């Protein structure tokens, strides 16, 4: 019932198989939100970034497509969501009257994404199928290539845990950080290196975009 | 007014400002680009100008609005009028579109203003 | 002043400017879509218009006001007025209502502001 | 200048602002409040009111770093001064502090400005 | 007019604001610090000067879209031209170029603007 | 003119901004408070005074840099000199410093601007 996206350079082959990773098993999920433990720091987050949002997979494709630097290819990959993922409202809540604050700038932020977090693992049997992401720069815009279908899908009339994240950390140091983002306004945990990569081939290196912090960019659009 | 010309569900992709001297006074003008994704569109410029001591049009507003959808992505509803320019490589890199109103797109079936 | 009508603990789902011209004058205008739930509410729709050239009201302030409330989600308090516009292919949009205060709203039921 | 009367280390939790007639006279307002990690200190409203056709007062700017600093939950100094509105209902609304002047605290034992 | 001089595919490192006197009469600049990697720039300087009390040139919404290209980090185009300006010692901080347009890239090798 | 004081690779740790009278006019002011890395400075407060209804000195502007930098804590260099202000209120907060300009640094010995 409920379904979310993600999109990855890595062939409809691999994640059918394998699904999406989590760095680590770090639960700070402030931390993770502001893409410093899922992204830009020490990655070791416990979180996967998914988003409801077509529009939005669309602009993270973008940012990649757009630079010469970029030799792969891209897919948007679908997740039927259930038990294990989460939206972030609730965990907030469940944070800010254990004193832990989330500002403005950080709530404006979130409201951007349209994101839904998945501890440690998605499974490749919730993923449901692939389209392959064409560029064309002929008047710069992204298209929908093939659409390859999971032959290992497993069907489920499931949807999102409406309750809060078990076990979160809830620091002794809660500070205002960097916010780690690329694009337009998109959290880094949605960018390739959110995820756990393959890494056997030691001489291979791929491209990820310009990363910035949030908080100038927000002060700039908003006064 | 007329504002029975528009695109729905699109997105800011890409900015312009600048200022230039034609026909013999100076000028302001801001462009926005803007595209729907998986999809080509007709039109893909708007502009708004402003001739300096030529009376409030809401150049600013206009331009704040774009720019703050351009940093979000957001769904937009963009509303135009067909306004010949006369600096005309203007028209030649930014269309003969003036960028009328701005509204947001709360869904892919329901967006702000007049319809 | 008429500070009796409003909804509290609300979210701006829904941001509209524009530009219009009406009896011969450029006017402004923008609009705030309000929400609570699932639901749509049967009084979403607040305004605040301004004809170029006039003294300030207090336009921009609102409008930046807004922008923030709409950004972040957060919940509100709405005020507003009945105002019957002069152009009416204008209410025909946005509705009689004038929109006159926003204030914050710290918990479910405490919203700043006259009561 | 008056300088006397502040609250160190306070937040702003609430925001406020409107436009309102009373007496004749059209004014726009914004109005803070303030917490000191949730204890609820003595006097917790400052607003800032600015009738239209007054000369300029920073009310813009005064209201942007109150904008920005409700924003950041950061740690400020208020410094206020006593002035009785002329609306009863505002006053009893918003109390009679004047907000004059906003300063960050860097730490919990220093901030900005004259003591 | 002269869109003649650009360069596509930069980014904006560094910014720069202050005021200065020069002939008794005050103004103030802005200035961009530009970069491009594995291209190397021929010049990496454009400025904005506007005398206080001259005409309405732009000044602020230049400064406003640099300000927002510079916090993004975002690949732009930038039109300059040539302005020996009156102050030299102001030239052997900032060179004599003058920023006149500011535009995005798309992608790598497609800017918006003329060309 | 002078810029021969500055101070490079800092941050700006603190704000201050304000309303007052003096005489028989009112004044706004903002100041900022300056740190290098885990160290306090001989000179720190830099502010900026402007008489409302003054000829343009830039304030505005300068503020705005001032508050983008501050909420990124970003490397900075600030160019200040000595202006003794009469209000002597003022000194005793905030120093005989007067903020003329402020500069990026894109590395940790490089900032923009003269030297």
């Amino acid at each position: 019932t409920d379904f979310v996206y993600r999109v990855d350079s890595r062939p409809p082959e691999e994640i059918f198989r394998d699904g999406f990773r989590s760095h680590g098993f770090n639960r700070n999920l402030q931390q993770h939100l502001r893409g410093d433990s899922c992204a830009a720091g020490s990655r070791d987050s416990a979180f996967i970034a998914t988003t409801t949002s077509l529009i939005e997979t669309y602009n993270i494709a973008r940012q990649y497509y757009s630079s010469s630097g970029f030799h792969g290819r891209l897919y948007r990959y679908r997740i039927r969501a259930n038990n294990i993922f989460y939206p972030i409202q609730p965990s907030v809540n469940y944070l800010t009257q254990r004193g832990i604050t989330f500002s403005g700038f950080e709530r404006i932020m979130m409201r951007e994404q349209n994101e839904i977090v998945a501890v440690e693992h998605i499974p490749g049997e919730n993923i449901v199928e692939a389209v392959e992401l064409t560029y064309d720069r002929f008047n710069s815009q992204v298209s929908d290539g093939p659409g390859t279908t999971n032959a290992r899908y497993v069907p489920g009339s499931t949807f999102v845990n409406p309750g809060v994240i078990p076990q979160l950390v809830v620091p002794t140091v809660s500070v205002r950080e960097r916010i780690n983002a690329f694009g337009s306004l998109i959290s880094a945990c949605f960018a390739l290196k959110g995820v756990r990569r393959d890494g056997l081939n030691k001489r291979a290196t791929y491209y990820e975009p310009e990363f910035y912090d949030a908080r100038g960019v927000l002060k700039e659009i908003i006064k | 007014a007329d504002y029975d010309k528009y695109f729905s569900n699109v997105q800011i992709n890409n900015l312009s400002y600048g200022v230039y001297t034609s026909g013999g006074k100076e000028s302001q003008f801001f462009c926005i680009g803007i595209k729907r994704d998986n999809v080509t569109l007709p039109i893909h410029n708007m502009c708004k100008v402003d001739v300096f001591g030529s009376h409030k049009q809401g150049f600013d507003a206009m331009m704040e609005m774009a720019k703050y959808y351009y940093a979000t992505g957001e769904s937009i509803r963009v509303y135009y009028k067909e306004n010949v320019w006369s600096d005309s490589e203007f028209k030649k890199a930014f269309s003969t579109n003036e960028l009328i109103s701005l509204s947001t797109c709360s869904s892919s079936d329901y967006c702000m203003g007049p319809q």
